[PDB]
RNA sequence: AUCGAGAGGA
């Protein structure tokens, strides 16, 4: 009855942007990005790959409510470093890892005979 | 051999594949498992219209069961979401229409299987919507039993969906995840009355990892990079395609984030 | 035949009963610690023996599993809750026109049953589902 | 010695010790005359009624007697310097804070004490659930309704 | 009964705004805001009547007088500005 | 910007206080016997075996948001095999010309009584503890 | 259905309390909770 | 009323198994659990779907209308 | 009684309630459906006019919308069925009945209205699913639980009424309770056990977990605390992460049992300026008790800060508890073998003592204490024997139970359970009592037909040697059923009697209000107390302070 | 009974004292007995205390018994709330039951009485009375629907 | 609710991935709070978990008949033979993170019953609506679109706070407001008013 | 509209 429609978990809406970026108040070089229509799956990986990088000081993902599908990623980086750049570098590294693993597992399956 | 994560497969079959993930962070492993369970798309029945029903089962029960029935979804890439198509309700390229009619002619109970199911719309060269049957006899998954004098006639429209919307679009049944077989990293603290080793069963995966030795200090630096996993197939998509599609869908989500960042 | 008799509440005051038939077997060590401590009956001249202790409780209580290990008020609460529990009342449900009826999609017979439950028709006509239940703290909901 | 009373002077003292970062080596700058006369001034500064007639003044003094006793116990001239280290600034700040907290603590006119008291006695009675002396809700019945006859009359001879 | 009054000097009523008069004055001021009556404080990013009333209370500019009543019949009047809020 | 106190101690006793990763250590000062300590320590990250004598120092520095260890181009504050950050809760005097210092490192507790120093470990929040082999 | 078909009702110095004589005749604890708790029993 | 399609936690298909399982325990005098293991169900959460299910469908069929 | 004093009222709601940890204590989880039906009348002003017009454009079916409009003449305009709903132009002074919107005041009530704490007003938060939602810490004043309980909600209709609810009936104000002079709300259930588990010195958080937990705090500044451990890894203490939530300038001291400043047991608490020095958090520090942190923060800073603190503590602790895990199990109720054997030997010793007392009773040698029947003395002595035996076996078991035991940790936090629960589960459930007596000879000289006549013994009188885990015998089962029936009838009768008593008390004390001259008087003018409470002060601002002059000798007094 | 009493040095120390308990109360003769302390004797029945020692002593004993009831459960209520009820009973003549017998028969307004038990009899007797309800009572104003003289409506708000 | 007196109501519904998972991948359909158990002392709930797991593995039925001599240690021995922890505790992994949970978690098969209290059937809201003729007050019940009752107890609880105007609007304007003409010389409402 | 019955909560 009162339940939200299931497609609202993975579908964007009107007037909704996938990423919204707002600087942190009383914080230097810090910004919170509101990922919308996305969940834990993206956030934990993004935060971990940010944590691997040295230049970024702070990286955290918060889920505002289990009801809705959104999460906030706060990133704070070195002076002279765009936090968006750090996010992009982490994303590209993730993608490279994914492709490498996909090709390696494909060759492994071709080796497999059953 | 490519720089980065390495995979070695223990055993293979059409249903299950067991493999050892190597040189990875754990966050992407659990994220990939989430994507595999939910995110990767599948074709399944999303609409049913019942012209005639005389079965003791009510129509809603049947619609739920039909939504659960497994259908082939390997060529789902050529198929497009019914919401992304330009059709009014259902296009041949966006939906697959399948009709079922059965009469209990036999005085003995006439059961109904997933095999007894016809396809109406054009396949258009695709391998989509074939009702998958793993039964040794070849008969489908049982749906109903019809007494003599009973018939059931209905039409189903099957569309693409994500397991997030409904569990029917689910590509895998059981996922097996393990690490720290020796619990050297001590990520969990065992509960014991007398002794943890005697009370807690030893895992199989323990064999492949080097045993720990008492008298060695706890390794602070060590972080989990070796993982053991096993993947099962509902059969709607083969196992290898299921996992590689999980990888690809996760990459696509990352790429869409990147695209939105570029747009801003 | 006289091997069994009907006992009124008045007549009970003249008779002496043993819970277990094995009480009448001659008495004579080692015993497993977990098994329940039962009093050596220390009494003779038993007139009768009870059919089985599980008969003293009623129909709703016979559904409750291991009620001997649970608190009695909670057994009462469950005995009240089975009436509100949903189930398939009879197979003629589809034919009958009741003012209100409710029926489970996939009824399942309990994995652990009382023996008396056999004569209660619960395994044949169950009213619950056997769910994988975890006791843990997750997200505090 | 433990009893319910307003203002919680101990917490104010701890707040003063942390806030001003008082250092134990230095001696106090407090005047003895000022300490005692300021305690007396603070006693004069706490009010519950403001009428200018003798019976109301006496009522105010007797109504704040116990709190004044606590004030004198908490602010002793030996204790103010020896037990904890204090400065004139912190002493005056504590005096004003005690005054303000006591003034805030006074009942606002218009509050229905009767309904609140009735609820506050009723609620734990609902919680009561379970020796030759009556106890519990039946005892409360005996107390509440004038009982010409008691179920457990008794007396204690000393 | 006749010309019941209390002289302003030496009044013993508490010089504090008890929760009830603050609440009633805030509610009446919010009612005034919702009625589109003139407002005598400058507003900065405010639309709600209640927060406007709170700010007016802080500025101590509300032309109302709380009438304290004594059981004998004599009444005391205390203007908002004379009254204080802790 | 320098050390407040330095000494070498020997552990009289190690006590597992119902903790699996933390033990309370009791240590006596070598040379002068007027001073000694007892500190809660994490034995899992540094084994504190009995009959082992350990070096102890306390430093004021080397607020500001914490930053990683970074490349290590910044010099170590100490090559010592243990370091903690903490704040002192109470300074006490056991006897005339004899002082006692009570410190707490995020819940761990240190107690060190000695007489020799009276110009160090003042009532300020900042403090660091370094412990070599 | 069964439990309703097998029901007792007692209209009205200690009735509600489970009696020793109730052993085996009446179920010990299958009773409603409410204003008529204990007066109504099950066989 | 009728055999579950899939386990609510496993998600593994169990509709095709049911008939075989029954036949297996009658023709070979099989233990229920040995039949379950032979059927390929190694997880107890999908095993519950088979072991405790009761085919209420058969009784409804007996009703002539 | 029914149509004049208390009435069915308009703008009412009621649903089943569930608990949402990520929901502020003052907020209430109003479902969307009720927000659509319930309306607040509003008058158009230049400040709100835009939004109001937009509201009516959204229509009554989608919220935020408006259901009705009122013209100056008063002829209603229905948004649901009217052709003008699209082209309306609203002039000033007209009324719009807007839908219930977020950050609005509404009364929230539980059906037993035994407290003014039961009728406090909450802020509105609109939520998708159907259940009324609320904070775990607001359950205590209501006594509500999520077993299907239903609660009610009321919507004010005028600005002044909203002000009364916001400034008199706000939840943060009712935190300090006029009865018992202690806060009535506190950290409860999962949050309490999690806070205990986190504050342990054994448990240390790591950098990644620390960063996530730090971000979870809403008003967090962004300064990263210095790590507690620095050499092998940058570890953190749970006490530091929790101190991130404690407001600056807050000091608390707590000494109990043996509390050295060294504090080897880590009992007691020292908190300075929002940082926690030593101790492990449990119910006394974090709960509703006097001197609890809620009391200190409410008195020192203000109530809104305290409610925000509720929220912060819950968020951080629930996150960490999710990542640590918790459970219960049969293994938590299983006692060690030799401990069970010693418990059984204790029971056997008690049985022998009872037997020897009965043997003395048979020989007519026992003396009669003044004012007590011989049988009375015998019964009381045997009862004391059995009670002490049960308690001693329970203490033995509890000593055997390790600190890793989950039920032990739940009792240590104070979340749920007591010593008696453990003792009944693992050692012995006790001796049954009916009408303040041992099990009665319902049959002729026999408590049960299976027992012999004229048998005064622990088993005939119903002492259950077995525990809940061990398994009760049938006779013990029936006796326990008798006792439980007495408990249930006690509830069923005491509820009615106490409701009647509360009603009479309330009807007697309606007119007791402190007048301006500070006397408490009725409507007629009669004075009850010239100064309420004899000190003229509100019971919230009253705390237990020790008077040092009373205790102690004259010599220490002088020194 | 264990007891706390000042030692000659000054500190409070424990003192064991023998004290006896009765099963029935006949107070007037009991106190006039040698070997007892009239200042220290106590009784359960507060009505006899009121008859013998006056109304204030019975007030204190009533508070003590209510306090014992509250503390038997372990609960605690601030002394003001219970003292309010004890004073309400004590302030007018003898002890007044919280029942239609005692506290409804008071001179309060008739509608505040009719809200409690025996509504119609109160209404009839009062109609024969022609007594004038002051309309001060909160129940009276609740019946009238007008804003009662609660703290919010206790003052009249006027302009400058 | 369960067969051991443990009642409950859903707070949240999570998807399968968000739930914690065992090594085998088994996801609990149902999660209940441990803190409830100690106060209730329903040990048979835990025993049912254990015996149901053992029976599911055995392919044989489990006997939960009362007063039958069965040992928890024996059932644990069986489960141990089947390669699981004797008490039944199972290692579990956090769903959101994939990290091991420090506390091993008890989860097993348990009979659970749906109850005749749905949220949707209970929920109701009034706003303005129908009024009974005799009292000019809201009709009773959700089905009649009626209004909730503001009890005299609730009235007292509101009097304690002191919101007199709120009570006036609740008990005059909300339910049964009325305007009446009265005559002083009468003292009663005998006046007839030609208002037009 | 009466009256009855059953159930929900501490
Ligand atoms: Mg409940
Ligand atoms: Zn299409
Ligand atoms: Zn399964
Ligand atoms: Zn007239």
């Amino acid at each position: 009855m009162n339940a939200p429609d299931r497609f609202e978990l993975f579908l964007l809406g009107e007037g909704e942007s996938k990423l919204k970026i707002d600087p942190d108040t009383k914080a230097p070089n810090a910004v919170v990005i509101t990922f919308e229509k996305e969940d834990h799956t993206l956030g934990n990986l993004i935060r971990a790959e940010l944590l691997n990088d040295r230049k970024v000081l702070f990286a955290a993902y918060k889920v505002e409510h289990p009801f809705f599908a959104r999460f906030k990623l706060r990133i704070q980086t070195t002076e002279g470093y765009d936090p968006k750049d750090a996010l992009k570098n982490a994303c590209n590294s993730i993608i490279n890892k994914l492709g490498a693993l996909k090709t390696n597992f494909e060759t492994e399956w071709n080796l497999q005979t059953l | 051999s490519e720089e980065g994560p390495q995979v070695k497969i223990r055993e293979a079959s059409k249903d299950n594949v067991d493999f050892i993930l190597s040189n990875v962070d754990l966050a992407m492993a659990n994220s990939l498992r989430r994507v595999m369970i939910a995110e990767i798309p599948t074709l399944a029945i999303d609409s049913v219209e019942v012209e005639t029903n005389t079965t003791v089962l009510a129509d809603e029960f049947i619609a739920h069961r039909l939504g659960l029935i497994p259908l082939q979804s390997m060529d789902i890439e050529q198929l497009e979401y019914s919401r992304d198509c330009f059709c009014e309700d259902h296009c041949d390229k966006c939906s697959v229409v399948l009709t079922l009619q059965a009469f209990g002619e036999s005085e003995s109970t006439t059961n109904v299987y997933s095999k007894d199911l016809v396809i109406v719309s054009n396949l258009m060269g695709r391998n989509i919507g074939h009702p998958i049957i793993q039964d040794k006899e070849g008969n489908g998954v049982l749906i109903c039993k019809l007494r003599k004098g009973q018939e059931l006639k209905l039409t189903c429209v099957a569309k693409k969906g994500i397991a997030k919307e409904h569990a029917k679009w689910g590509p895998a049944a059981a996922i097996e995840f393990e690490y720290d077989p020796w619990n050297k990293l001590k990520h969990t603290d065992y509960w014991y009355e007398q002794d943890s080793a005697k009370e807690w069963p030893q895992s199989k995966n323990c064999e492949y990892e080097d045993p720990p030795n008492e008298g060695d200090p706890f390794d602070y630096k060590a972080q989990a990079d070796t993982f053991y996993m096993n993947v099962e197939s509902v059969g709607s998509i083969p196992v290898d395609q299921v996992v590689v599609r999980g990888i690809d869908t996760l990459q696509k989500k990352v790429a869409s984030i990147l695209l939105a960042l570029t747009q801003m | 035949e006289g091997l069994v008799e009907y006992i009124d509440a008045e007549e009970e005051e003249s008779i002496l009963i043993a819970m277990q038939p094995e009480d009448l077997e001659p008495a004579e060590l080692d015993v497993d610690p977990a098994k329940r401590i039962r009093v050596s009956h220390h009494a003779t001249t038993f007139t009768h023996c009870e059919i089985h202790p599980s008969m003293i409780l009623g129909v709703a209580a016979s559904i409750i599993p291991f009620p001997d290990h649970n608190q009695s008020p909670r057994n009462t609460y469950q005995s009240a809750m089975g009436k509100q529990a949903m189930g398939v009342f009879l197979t003629n449900y589809n034919v009958r026109m009741d003012t209100m009826a409710n029926i489970l999609y996939y009824p399942q017979k309990p994995l652990g049953t009382t023996r008396a439950m056999e004569y209660l028709k619960f395994r044949e006509l169950p009213a619950g589902q056997n769910a994988i239940v975890a006791i843990a703290c997750y997200s505090g909901y | 010695a433990n009893w319910p009373l307003p203002v919680n002077i101990r917490r104010i003292i701890q707040n003063a010790q942390q806030t001003f970062h008082i250092d134990h080596t230095k001696p106090s700058d407090l005047t003895i005359k000022d300490i005692v006369l300021g305690v007396k001034d603070l006693q004069e500064n706490l009010l519950v009624l403001r009428g200018k007639n003798e019976i109301i003044q006496n009522a105010q003094r007797d109504a704040v007697t116990l709190f004044c006793c606590l004030l004198r116990s908490r602010l002793a001239t030996r204790r103010v310097l020896q037990e904890y280290r204090l400065t004139k600034q912190a002493f005056d700040w504590v005096l004003s804070n005690i005054e303000a907290q006591f003034l805030r603590s006074v009942v606002h006119p218009g509050e229905m004490v009767g309904v609140l008291a009735a609820q506050s006695i009723g609620e734990p009675a609902t919680q009561m659930t379970l020796k030759k002396v009556t106890s519990g809700v039946p005892r409360l019945k005996e107390i509440l309704n004038v009982a010409k006859n008691m179920k457990t009359p008794s007396l204690t001879v000393y | 009964l006749k010309e019941k009054a209390i002289p302003k000097d030496q009044r013993a009523t508490t010089p504090y705004m008890t929760k009830y008069e603050r609440a009633r004055i805030l509610g009446t001021r919010a009612l005034q805001i919702s009625m589109n009556a003139p407002v005598f404080v400058d507003l900065e990013g405010e639309t709600d009547p209640l927060r406007i009333a709170m700010k007016e209370l802080a500025e101590k500019k509300i032309p109302l007088v709380i009438r304290r009543y004594l059981p004998d019949g004599s009444f005391e009047d205390w203007s908002v500005e004379e009254l204080i809020v802790d | 910007s320098n050390t407040l106190f330095d000494d070498i101690f020997q552990v009289s006793e190690v006590d597992p206080g119902r903790y699996n990763k933390v033990c309370r250590i009791e240590a006596a000062s070598t040379t002068q016997d007027q001073c000694k300590l007892t500190l809660d320590i994490n034995v899992e990250l540094f084994p504190v075996a009995a009959q082992d004598s350990l070096t102890v120092t306390i430093a004021s520095s080397l607020t500001r948001s914490w930053r990683p260890p970074q490349a290590g181009d910044r010099s170590l504050a100490d090559d010592y095999d243990y370091v903690m950050y903490g704040t002192a809760y109470k300074f006490e005097e056991v006897s005339k010309d004899l002082i006692a210092v009570y410190y707490s490192f995020g819940g761990l507790l240190m107690r060190l009584e000695g007489n020799y120093r009276n110009l160090n470990n003042l009532k300020q929040e900042n403090a660091y503890l370094l412990i070599r082999r | 259905t069964l439990s309703h078909l097998r029901r007792t009702n007692t209209p009205i110095a200690k009735p509600r309390q489970l009696h020793n004589t109730h052993w085996g005749l009446v179920c010990p604890a299958e009773t409603p909770e409410g204003q008529a708790c204990g007066l109504v029993k099950n066989l | 009323m009728i055999v579950p399609v899939r386990c609510f936690s496993c998600g593994k298909v169990v509709g095709d198994k049911w008939e075989s399982y029954l036949n297996l325990l009658q023709e070979d005098e099989l233990d229920e659990g040995t039949a379950l293991s032979r059927l390929g169900l190694k997880r107890y959460c999908c095993r519950r779907m088979i072991l405790t299910h009761v085919d209420l469908i058969e009784k409804f069929l007996r009703y002539n209308p | 009684r029914g149509n004049l004093m208390g009435k069915r009222v308009d703008f009412s709601a009621r649903t089943v309630i569930s608990g949402d940890p990520n929901l502020e204590l003052d907020q209430v989880g109003v479902p969307k459906s009720i927000a659509k039906t319930l309306t607040y009348p509003e008058v158009v002003t230049p400040y709100n006019i835009d939004r109001l017009t937009q509201l009516v454009r959204n229509g009554p079916n989608e919220h935020p919308g408006a259901k009705y409009v009122i013209r100056d003449s008063g002829d209603r305009i229905d948004l649901r069925y009217s052709k003008r709903a699209g082209d309306i132009q609203l002039q000033y002074g007209w009324k719009v009945e807007r839908h219930i919107m977020d950050n609005d005041p509404v009364l929230f009530n539980r059906q037993p209205s035994l407290h003014k704490m039961s009728m406090m007003a909450h802020r509105v938060k609109v939520i998708p699913y159907s259940t009324f939602r609320l904070n775990l810490s607001v359950t205590s004043p209501y006594n509500a639980d999520f077993d299907g309980d239903e609660m009610n909600l009321h919507v004010p209709q005028s600005e002044e009424t909203r002000a009364e609810l916001s400034q008199l009936c706000a939840v943060p104000l009712q935190i300090v309770s006029p009865q018992s002079n202690k806060p009535c709300m506190g950290i409860v259930q999962d949050t309490l056990c999690g806070i205990r588990k986190l504050t342990l010195r054994d448990t240390f958080i790591e950098l990644d977990q620390v960063l996530n937990m730090l971000y979870w705090v809403p008003d967090w500044d962004g300064v990263i605390p210095t790590p507690a451990i620095i050499k092998p890894k940058p570890l953190w203490s749970g006490k530091q992460i929790l101190s991130v939530a404690i407001p600056n300038g807050i000091h608390l001291q707590r000494f109990d049992e043996g509390t050295t400043l060294l504090s080897p047991k880590d009992n007691g608490m020292l908190i300075i300026d929002g940082q926690i020095i030593f101790g492990v958090v449990e119910k006394k520090t974090v709960g509703s008790s006097n001197g609890g942190l809620i009391h200190v923060v409410t008195r020192e800073k203000g109530p809104q800060v305290c409610a925000k603190l509720f929220g912060n503590i819950q968020k951080v602790v629930n996150f960490w508890l999710l990542h640590n895990g918790f459970s219960t199990g049969i293994g938590d109720t299983i006692a060690d073998g030799p401990t069970m054997r010693e418990i059984t030997e204790t029971i056997a010793e008690a049985k022998k003592k009872v037997l020897d007392v009965t043997k003395e009773a048979q020989a007519n040698l026992l003396t009669a204490k003044h004012g007590m029947t011989l049988r009375e003395s015998f019964e009381d002595n045997v009862v004391r024997f059995l009670n002490e035996a049960r308690d001693k076996a329970g203490r033995l078991a509890e000593v055997n139970l390790k600190d890793l035991n989950n039920v032990k940790q739940m009792v240590m936090a104070g979340s749920k359970g007591s010593f008696i629960n453990i003792a009944q589960m693992s050692a012995c459930v006790g001796q049954q009592s009916v009408e303040g007596k041992r099990i009665a000879f319902g049959f002729v000289d026999r408590t049960l037909p299976h027992f012999s006549k004229d048998d005064y013994s622990p088993e005939s009188k119903g002492f259950v040697e077995n525990s809940y885990l061990r398994g009760l015998t049938p006779q013990e089962f029936f006796f326990h059923a008798m006792g439980g029936r007495e408990g249930l009838i006690d509830t069923a009768v005491k509820t009615a009697e106490t409701g009647y008593i509360q009603r009479r008390l309330v009807k007697a004390l309606e007119d007791i209000m402190v007048h301006y001259d500070n006397t408490t008087r009725n409507s007629l003018g009669n004075v009850i107390q010239f100064i309420y409470g004899e000190d003229g002060m509100d019971a919230a601002h009253i705390e237990k302070q020790s008077l040092d002059t009373i205790g102690g000798s004259d010599a220490a007094f002088e020194k | 009974y264990d007891r706390k009493v000042p030692s000659p040095t000054g500190e409070y120390v424990k003192e064991p004292e023998w004290v006896l308990e009765t099963d029935g109360v006949n107070l007037s003769e009991v106190m006039t007995v040698p070997g007892i302390d009239p200042t220290r004797i106590y009784t359960n029945s507060f009505i006899d205390i009121m008859e013998v020692l006056g109304i204030e002593a019975g007030r204190a004993a009533l508070y003590k018994e209510v306090y014992n009831v509250i503390a038997s459960d372990g609960s605690y209520v601030n002394y003001r709330h219970m003292a309010l009820l004890v004073d309400v009973m004590t302030t007018q003549g003898g002890l007044t039951s919280v029942t239609r017998h005692g506290f409804n028969r008071s001179n309060t307004g008739a509608l505040m009485r009719c809200s409690f038990e025996e509504t119609v009899e109160i209404l009839f007797e009062a109609g024969a009375s022609a007594e004038l309800d002051d309309c001060r009572g909160v129940s009276e104003n609740v019946i009238l629907g007008q804003m009662a003289p609660i703290g919010t409506g206790a003052f009249d708000v006027m302009i400058d | 609710a369960s067969r051991h007196g443990q009642k409950g109501t859903i707070g949240i519904t999570y998807r399968r991935e968000d739930m914690p998972f065992t090594a085998e991948g088994i996801v609990p359909d149902l999660i209940i709070n441990p803190h409830a158990i100690p106060s209730r002392m329903t040990v048979a709930h835990l025993i049912e978990c254990l015996l149901s797991k053992v029976a599911a593995l055995s392919g044989n039925e489990g006997d939960a008949s009362p007063f039958t001599d069965i040992t928890v240690e024996g059932i644990s021995k069986l489960l141990r033979e089947h390669g699981y922890q004797s008490r039944g505790f199972e290692v579990m992994y956090n769903g959101h993170t994939g990290k091991k949970l420090m506390a091993q978690i008890f989860f097993g098969p348990t009979y659970y019953q749906r109850l005749r209290h749905m949220v949707d059937d209970k929920i109701h809201a009034r706003a303005r609506g129908p009024m009974q003729v005799l009292t000019r007050q809201p009709v009773e019940g959700r089905s009649r679109d009626g209004g909730l009752r503001f009890g005299e107890m609730e009235r007292d609880c509101m009097i304690a706070h002191g919101a007199a105007s709120f009570l006036k609007e609740r008990l005059m304007e909300a339910s049964d407001a009325f305007r009446v003409h009265i005559c002083g010389i009468c003292g009663l409402m005998t006046v007839i008013a030609k208002l037009n």
